[PDB]
């Protein structure tokens, strides 16, 4: 069977009720179906097996149900350490996992840019940091433009966990490029795009 | 009540490595074993599992001609050999023990080990280069400035970043290193603080890297422009 699970990004806020889904579609009805809670640097843990069963130690908020094909894994009410990755299995199959996030206002990113730093070039190894301080939700398109031109294929991303107090990301976007490619452009610039909003920061090589 | 695996090991493309996995406070053959990997960012992906009695495993078709599971019934321990490593092997390998269960489906794990970092790379150790995100007229919004650090090209994880050695904490953002082209991580540390004590607080951040034994501090100066 192949076990597809959605939404993989759940946002809700804490103390209310969260519903996950997982299709085992290409299977009979085998109700031998499982649910697992998984968080960073540690292993999954079970939380229910069988259709509905709970297992050991798991509290009452979680429950599980299905018919035939679609399955359910519901919180009654969210608990903070209940903001986690999940996943189902039947036999061997595995879904590709249900993230439940914290919901909280849209906040716009905070957008910072950094120059290679002068150390750096005399390497030959030029860097240009595209910061997005403290937004949500986590999607965004950051694009990088050199004397008016898109690039692809030159740059790297990677984000932040959501911050325990504000319960927001952080998204660092880094451009590599060569000494020589560097120092035969003067504008540049990454365009941070959010919900019909687009700020672009730039800068001059030299000044 | 437990499964112990063995430690974190590093390979170059091609060879095989070669995981333990010791079970305490349970009977070893009464339940079989199976080997779940899970690259980083990726799901959980099944390998295979063994019969502790007779010996005779099931590997999944993927990893079939590439997986070797076995066992040592005296010491309660099983084992699983990855040979022909590629550079998307690179995961953490556990162990998981099927529960007894009352219609004989021996698919509910509810026993884990906390797994084992299997790193394949063809690159060599390296000490973290780290450079200064200077402040300026281009990271100073209104009051508020912003300044860190770029850990870049170092082999391999991982890397530990302070500031003000942990005196500062507030508003620092670590991001998770990203595997350039070269083979080597790059990551890089921001802190937001404010624009008026750029000219009087100093801001150092402090990088280690345990397995080069270096220890690179850099102090911000800010800018300018």
């Amino acid at each position: 069977s192949v076990l597809t699970q959605s939404p993989g990004t759940l946002s809700l806020s804490p103390g209310e009720r969260a519903t996950l889904s997982c299709r085992a579609s290409q299977t009979v009805g085998s109700s031998y179906l499982a649910w697992y809670q998984q968080k960073p640097g540690q292993a999954p843990r079970l939380l229910i097996y069988g259709a509905s069963s709970r297992a050991t130690g798991i509290p009452d908020r979680f429950s599980g149900s299905g018919s035939g094909t679609d399955f359910t894994l519901t919180i009654s009410r969210l608990e903070p350490e209940d903001f986690a990755v999940y996943y189902c299995q039947q036999y061997e199959a595995f879904g590709q996992g249900t993230k439940v996030e914290i919901k909280r206002t849209v906040a716009a990113p905070s957008v910072f840019i950094f120059p290679p730093s002068d150390e750096q070039l005399k390497s030959g190894t030029a860097s240009v940091v595209c910061l997005l301080n403290n937004f949500y939700p986590r999607e965004a398109k950051v694009q990088w433009k050199v004397d008016n031109a898109l690039q692809s294929g030159n740059s790297q991303e990677s984000v932040t966990e959501q911050d325990s107090k504000d319960s927001t990301y952080s998204l660092s976007s880094t451009l590599t490029l060569s000494k020589a490619d560097y120092e035969k452009h003067k504008v540049y610039a990454c365009e941070v795009t959010q919900g019909t909003t687009s700020v672009t920061k730039s800068f001059n090589r030299g000044e | 009540v437990q499964l112990v695996q063995s430690g974190a090991e590093v390979k170059q493309p091609g060879a095989s490595v070669k995981v333990s996995c010791k079970a305490s406070g349970y009977t070893f053959s009464d339940h079989f074993m199976h080997w779940v990997r899970q690259a980083p960012g990726q799901g959980l992906e099944w390998m295979g599992w063994i019969n502790p009695k007779s010996g005779g495993p099931n590997y999944a078709q993927k990893f079939q001609g590439r997986v070797t599971m076995t066992r040592d019934r005296s010491i309660s321990t099983a084992y699983m050999e990855l040979r022909g490593l590629r550079s998307d092997d690179t995961a953490i390998y556990y162990c998981a023990r099927p529960m007894h269960d009352y219609d004989d489906h021996d698919w509910y794990f509810d026993l884990w080990g906390r797994g084992t970092l299997v790193t394949v790379s063809s690159a060599s150790t390296k000490g973290p280069s780290v450079f200064p995100l200077a402040p300026s007229s281009k990271s100073t919004s209104g009051g508020t400035a912003a300044l860190g650090c770029l850990v870049k090209d170092y082999f391999p994880e991982p890397v530990t970043v302070s500031w003000n050695s942990g005196a500062l904490t507030s508003g620092v953002h670590t991001f998770p290193a990203v595997l350039q082209s070269s083979g080597l991580y790059s990551l890089s540390s921001v802190v937001t603080v404010p624009s008026s004590s750029l000219g009087t607080q100093t801001y150092i951040c402090n990088v280690n890297h345990k397995p080069s034994n270096t220890k690179v501090d850099k102090r911000v100066e800010p800018k300018s422009c």
